[PDB]
């Protein structure tokens, strides 16, 4: 019957059974496996198991006495795929138009319109943007557009966070590289979204190997993998900072990544606006004038309206009150901002 | 206040007491009490104790209604006969008498089987109608025909909420939930307030679930008397099955009233509006058939890329390029393609003729039989393609003829659905006694016949099924025609409401699991789907029987049972092992729009290695869509790069780019692991305008 085939295959295998990265097919079925730490004997494999599943160099069941290849890995849930795999289309495509409207328009008929009507190209000629950075100031809205566009999608989204990437284990981030764009591959036409890559640079670790030559390989596997070979086609991909000083210029180039856009902390025309919606559901006394707050902060991002037309409602119902006083503003942004030092200098123009 | 003054008034027996106090009670039985009632352990002792003793009764059924009990509680109501918009009169009306008179409806109507229930049923009916919130007063009072002076003494003014409300609700939930029986009373006295009221389709849906034919008799003078018009021709026609528009033209042959239901209500004229129109307001482009028609070559890919190019409708170009490209084809794809210039063009009656008579008495056998099935293909009413093919049908073994039977028979199929055409079928009893090996001589026997057959009242256990059963039973070879005569019986199984056939056909029919194979196709066909979940678990058990065919057909019945309450379609078929049992779930998603769920079981589906089910993943992949769309064909593309694998992703590119007419022809598909002989009828699944 089967379950004597079925037993005599699992009495092929020795119960204490490894895990070893590999690298290259032997085509004719006998192998060689690295651990971890890496030692080689000219292994075989339990032939009833699918070899050809994988593709060269990846993790397989095997032994520790003999070595040889036994089963195919587990499809291994890491902590990444769940995040990865971005679930539901989520929420806040626009709930108030009035933000930034100057690339808004930008990433609309650069990344919807490429993708969703792939037949403009038919007509002219022209590649489309593989990969933009999306950069500023530190809370303009970056991952807010990212989510913006994750809703208003008809692309299987993906979100990466770029310290999901840093693992202790070695080869480890590499191989979450070649399954985050099996991820990024096995879907749909899809648009990922890579964000925090300037928190990469100049960065060291104590849960970690020898550091500069680290996530130097996991960001060169980064490098072969992303626009590499493996043919680009229609797979969006969009990456997100706040600063550039520790990109290598080996990715900003282009083929890798055409367009660079920056974000304007914005003009206090709009300011009102982004004041107004932040402090849009609530109870405040009408009285006070928010034109102080628009005009006093002159590099304000929104993180710091959020706090400020939050923490204000904060100190006023944290002694109950539902309406705020413009005191109670005071003292939410002078928390808000350490040392809010923008009168004179100036000031005094006047 | 305190119940201090009011609480020894039970302790006394003196009549007045009793008829001052319960009075006195009333006007605190707007709240009931003070209280939750903890007066019944003092006041049960009571019981016993004989003026104003319905009003007693009232009390009693106040207080046993305010605590709790199930039988005990309307028995005064019952002996009481209520006598003597409020918040008290939603209190004893609304909860007490919608939860008591309830649990007496369904206490009696599941105990004996009184007229106290009905007046009861009756004057909460009518308090129901006073209260104006209908929904919940209808569905509990449709277990208690009652149901039709319910809604004929409901129906006065409000007309969409039980309408749409209640028969959308009801329709939904009698179909889902409900058994049979009682939504014939839902159809009957839906057709009398439907009949009463205007927006006449849906007394057009009661003849989707009815199949009557008074009912189109009544909705063309009355849908004359409102004079769009075509339109209604038009989804009249797709909505009717092939019965009622043979009846409708023999009667209104008769009567007409303009002459305008004779041109719309039988054919042409659900097709004169579209095709111009579908070239008019449509733009389809050129490198699809230059580049989809550019998917290479190797006579069969070709041969299917034929047949894709074919089935592009922009005029009928594909129809008149050239020659050389059917010189390259063979036999059964010369059928394919012969029958191919049918499918390109199921429109112009004048110009069939004058296309297809190039083709017509050809040199070759299968230019000219695939040519008169082009002929079945492009029309329905004509009738005058019969006679060329009709008079040379007769070969006695296995000459030409049979051929132009198999493509004339079948095309003759789609071409007729009369009250029972009979003549068609006494040319039918030499083509079953005629038996030639091939396959589709019986095979589009019984499929045919059937299509004449679907929609039979309540089917026929006739001579024609009956005959064909014997002479069935007379030859046990070529497994196929085991399959697919099986098919026709349960095409004349189809139009069943209440049939016995699947235990006539047990009686007769029964035997080694060819025959028993042909009972598990009654029993799918005889079965199209109510709330009836006990042929559900006995598909839980008899869906493990070790004979992997009535697996088949038999689990593949479940898109045809639940189809309507979607949700637990999504099964775990894909978990089991048994790999057509993966068709089976394949085949069950099928075609309508398709959610991401069930591309999410694309994702799965569509990497799998054996070749008739990555030959079986494209086929309802793509009809279930009919980048996004091209994603999944260069996923093959992916997969790929057999020749069957192949020529299912040119399946698949064709597919890119309770109605029986598309239940039939891909049941007729489900034996596709097999020669192109067969895909020779592959090309006759003809479900789509
Ligand atoms: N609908 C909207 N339109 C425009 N701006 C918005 C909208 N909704 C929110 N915002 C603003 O966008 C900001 C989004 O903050 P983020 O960009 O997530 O900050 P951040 O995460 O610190 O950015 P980093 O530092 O690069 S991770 C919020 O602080 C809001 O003020």
């Amino acid at each position: 019957k089967q379950e004597e085939e079925r037993s005599k295959v699992d009495d092929l295998r020795g119960t204490p059974m490894s895990v070893g990265t590999l690298e290259e097919i032997i085509d004719d079925n006998h192998a060689i496996v690295s651990t971890s730490v890496g030692s080689e004997h000219y292994v075989s494999i339990l032939s009833f198991v699918d070899k050809d599943l994988l593709e060269p160099g990846c993790s397989v069941l095997l032994n520790h006495k003999v070595h040889a290849v036994i089963g195919v890995l587990m499809d291994d849930t890491d902590p990444l795929v769940t995040v990865m795999k971005v679930e539901k289309a989520p929420q806040e495509t626009y709930a108030d138009i009035g933000g930034l409207d100057n690339q808004i328009q930008e990433i609309k008929e650069s990344v919807e319109l490429p993708l969703t009507h792939p037949e403009y190209y038919e007509e002219m000629g022209i590649k489309p943007p593989k990969g933009v950075i999306l950069y500023g100031p530190p809370g303009t809205g970056k991952t807010l557009l990212a989510k913006a566009v994750a809703n208003q999608t008809s692309a299987t989204f993906l979100r990466v966070v770029g310290s999901e990437l840093i693992q202790k284990y070695l080869g480890d981030g590499p191989k979450l590289v070649r399954e985050l764009f099996r991820v990024a591959e096995e879907h749909a036409p899809s648009i990922v979204f890579i964000d925090e890559i300037d928190a990469i640079g100049t960065k060291r670790y104590d849960s970690n190997s020898g550091g500069e030559r680290e996530i130097q390989r996991t960001m060169l596997e980064l490098l072969n993998q992303l626009d590499g070979f493996d043919s680009r086609g229609d797979v969006k991909v969009i990456m997100a900072t706040n600063r550039i000083e520790t990109l290598d210029p080996a990715l900003i180039r282009p083929g890798r990544i055409d367009r660079k856009i920056e974000f304007p902390l914005p003009d206090e025309k709009t300011k009102k606006r982004i004041f107004q919606i932040h402090t849009s559901r609530m109870t405040l006394a009408d009285d006070v004038t928010l034109d102080d707050l628009i005009m006093a902060k002159d590099d304000l991002s929104g993180a710091d309206i959020k706090a400020i037309c939050t923490e204000a409602g904060l100190m006023a119902l944290r002694e109950r009150r539902m309406k705020v006083t413009n005191e109670d503003f005071k003292k939410s942004k002078e928390n808000v901002l350490y040392k809010k030092q923008e009168g004179t200098p100036e000031g005094l123009y006047l | 206040r305190d119940k201090a003054p009011v609480q020894p008034q039970q302790s006394p027996a003196a009549a007045p007491g009793g008829t001052d106090e319960k009075p006195s009670g009333k006007e605190r039985r707007d709240a009931g009490d003070k209280d939750k009632e903890q007066e019944l352990s003092e006041e049960d002792k009571q019981l016993q104790d004989e003026l104003y003793r319905p009003a007693l009764e009232e009390l009693r059924r106040q207080i046993r209604s305010s605590t709790t009990s199930m039988t005990s509680v309307p028995k005064p109501l019952k002996f009481l006969r209520p006598h003597y918009n409020k918040r008290f009169a939603a209190d004893i009306i609304s909860v007490l008498a919608m939860t008591m008179s309830g649990e007496r409806e369904c206490l009696k109507y599941r105990l004996v089987g009184a007229g106290e229930v009905a007046k009861e049923w009756q004057e909460l009916d009518d308090a129901e109608k006073v209260q104006r919130e209908p929904l919940l007063t209808l569905v509990k009072e449709i277990v208690p025909l009652l149901m039709e002076i319910e809604q004929v003494d409901m129906l006065e003014k409000d007309i969409d909420e039980n309408a749409y409300a209640k028969v959308c609700l009801y329709l939904t939930s009698c179909v889902n939930y409900v058994p049979e029986p009682e939504n014939s009373a839902l159809l009957r006295c839906a057709l009398g307030v439907f009949r009463k009221f205007s927006r006449f389709p849906e007394a057009l849906r009661l003849a989707l679930m009815l199949n009557d034919m008074e009912l189109v008799e009544d909705i063309f003078t009355s849908c004359k008397d409102v004079v769009m018009l075509g339109r209604h021709g038009v989804f009249l026609e797709l909505s009717e099955d092939v019965e009622e528009y043979e009846d409708l033209t023999e009667i209104m042959s008769n009567v007409q009233l303009n002459s305008n239901f004779l041109a719309l209500a039988r054919e042409l004229d659900i097709m004169e509006p579209k095709v111009p129109d579908d070239i008019y307001k449509t733009h389809l482009e050129n490198n699809r058939f230059g580049g989809s028609g550019s998917q290479v070559d190797s006579a069969r890919m070709n041969l299917a890329s034929s047949f894709v190019n074919g089935f592009v409708n922009q005029d009928k170009l594909l129809t008149d390029d050239g020659n050389k490209w059917l010189y390259k084809n063979k036999d059964h794809g010369m059928l394919s393609a012969a029958a191919s210039l049918g499918m390109i063009l199921l429109w112009d009656v004048d110009g069939g003729l004058t296309q297809i008579d190039k083709y017509l008495y050809s040199s070759e056998d299968y230019i000219k039989s695939g040519a008169l099935l082009a002929c079945g293909i492009v029309n329905s009413g004509v009738r005058n393609e019969c006679d060329p093919a009709l008079a040379l049908l007769s070969d006695y073994v296995l000459h030409n003829s049979n051929t132009m039977r198999l493509g004339s028979i079948f095309g003759l199929g789609l071409a007729y659905a009369g009250s029972n055409r009979e003549d068609v079928l006494t040319l039918l009893l030499p083509v079953m006694g005629d038996s030639k090996s091939s396959m589709e001589v019986a095979g589009v026997t019984a499929l045919a016949c059937g299509m004449i057959a679907v929609g039979s009242c309540n089917g026929d256990v006739t001579s024609t099924i009956l005959q064909t059963i014997m002479e069935k039973s007379e030859t046990e070879l070529k497994d196929t025609y085991a399959r697919w005569l099986p098919l026709g019986l349960g095409l004349n199984h189809l139009g069943k409401g209440e049939a016995i056939e699947a235990i006539l056909a047990a009686l007769e029919v029964v035997s080694e699991p060819f025959r028993s194979f042909a009972n598990t196709l009654v029993d799918v066909c005889a079965y199209a789907g109510s709330g009836n979940v006990l042929k559900v678990q006995q598909l839980l058990h008899i869906c493990s029987e070790h004979f992997d065919s009535k697996e088949k057909e038999e689990d593949k019945d479940k898109k045809e049972k639940k189809d309507k309450d979607k949700k637990e379609a999504p099964a775990d078929m894909g978990a089991h092992q048994g790999v057509a049992v993966l068709g089976i779930a394949l085949i069950a998603m099928g075609e309508e729009i398709g959610a991401e769920m069930a591309l999410r079981t694309f994702g799965h589906l569509l990497r799998y290695g054996e070749p008739t089910l990555r030959r079986a993943v494209p086929l309802a992949l793509a009809l279930i869509s009919v980048s996004h769309d091209a994603d999944p064909e260069v996923s093959y593309n992916s997969i790929f790069a057999a020749r069957l694998a192949a020529m299912l992703r040119q399946l698949a590119q064709y597919h890119a780019k309770k109605g029986t007419l598309t239940l039939c022809p891909y049941h007729s598909d489900r034996q596709l692991m097999s020669q192109v002989a067969v895909a020779g009828l592959l090309t006759v699944l003809v479900s789509f305008l």
